[PDB]
């Protein structure tokens, strides 16, 4: 019961997935 | 659980089979559907000393479009000749440089490549990082089971 | 040449059985779940690695735990925070 | 689709597989040919005996 | 003023103890197992 504006994403902040 | 959760398994290796297959059999194989089963074929390792990447993702030939992998040539040995290709996904090495798309600006992009990341920016190389250059969020969910002291 | 001498409670030998056998059990299987617990969730990363590509919002906002947008960048995701909005607005 | 040149293909048909070669049926199978890779982790449990 | 009369027998405390011990842990590992299924 609560919206997000989500702002175009950027290459300034990056994630990436631990390996195993 | 398992039982359930095959039924996300079939759908992935619709999406890319050569991940799943490589998962699932144990060992890092090109896999494709044949309708409703997957047919796999063992790769060739190659050493990371062999392969090198070239600086430009554009293509000099054609204009407006360019290449959305970085172009790379390797030699299967010390006494072999330069067999040219593109970057695939996870270490992945494709002999046909099919993958084209239209140029856009603000074109920055990561690559796995060896141990960690290659960077290009506006289709051109830019620099080579470490895995742990790149914050990692875990996909893990921790369970810390401990054993009865004597 | 001395003179053993033995205690009258033996149940201090019989304690010291059963608790050796339920621990030996119950560290066997709670280590094979551990170990099943491990592979489940290395098995399941390569389900994630294709949800990421499907849709990145939500393996984003699930994966680091706050509602963020992201798009791929190639072999990985770049992601940016959300403002919230109230309903009623 | 358009067809194409080495149409080899396995669908799931009652219990089995069937196999059609060049857009043409080739032949039933049945499932446990197929060798079979397993997605399931293993988990063996074992009772604590009387 | 009264005098207090003790049991010949400890083995019920060491009984106490030992399926305390037991039970604190398989309380400890299990429910940690819950919460990790759950998430």
């Amino acid at each position: 019961a609560q919206f997000y504006v989500c702002p175009p994403p950027t290459g300034a902040t990056v994630v990436q997935f631990e390996q195993p | 659980l398992q039982n359930h959760e095959l039924t996300l398994w079939n759908e992935a290796r619709k999406l890319n089979p050569n991940a799943i297959a490589s998962a699932t059999v144990g060992r890092r194989a090109s896999a494709r559907m044949l309708g409703d089963v997957m047919a796999v074929s063992t790769c060739v390792p190659v050493a990371p000393d062999n392969v090198i990447v070239q600086n430009s993702m554009r293509v000099s030939s054609r204009p407006g479009t360019c290449y959305s992998r970085p172009l790379v040539s390797f030699r299967y040995e010390d006494q072999g000749p330069l067999i040219e290709g593109q970057l695939g996904e996870n270490n992945e090495l494709r002999l046909t440089r099919d993958a084209l798309e239209p140029c856009t600006v603000g074109h920055r992009r990561y690559f796995i490549f060896g141990g960690g990341y290659v960077y290009f920016e506006e289709y051109a190389y830019s620099h080579q990082l470490s895995r742990a250059d790149v914050t990692t969020v875990s996909t893990f969910i921790d369970l810390n089971i401990t054993m009865l002291e004597d | 040449v001395e003179r053993i001498k033995t205690t009258s409670s033996i149940e201090f030998a019989r304690l010291q059985f059963t608790y050796n056998h339920i621990q030996r059990h119950v560290n066997d299987m709670l280590g094979r779940i551990a170990v099943a617990w491990c592979e489940l969730q290395n098995h399941e990363l390569t389900l994630w690695n294709e949800a990421r590509k499907l849709n990145p919002n939500a393996i984003a906002s699930a994966t680091v735990g706050r509602r963020a947008s992201a798009r791929m960048l190639g072999d990985v995701m770049a992601v940016s925070t959300c403002v919230p909005v109230a309903p009623d607005n």
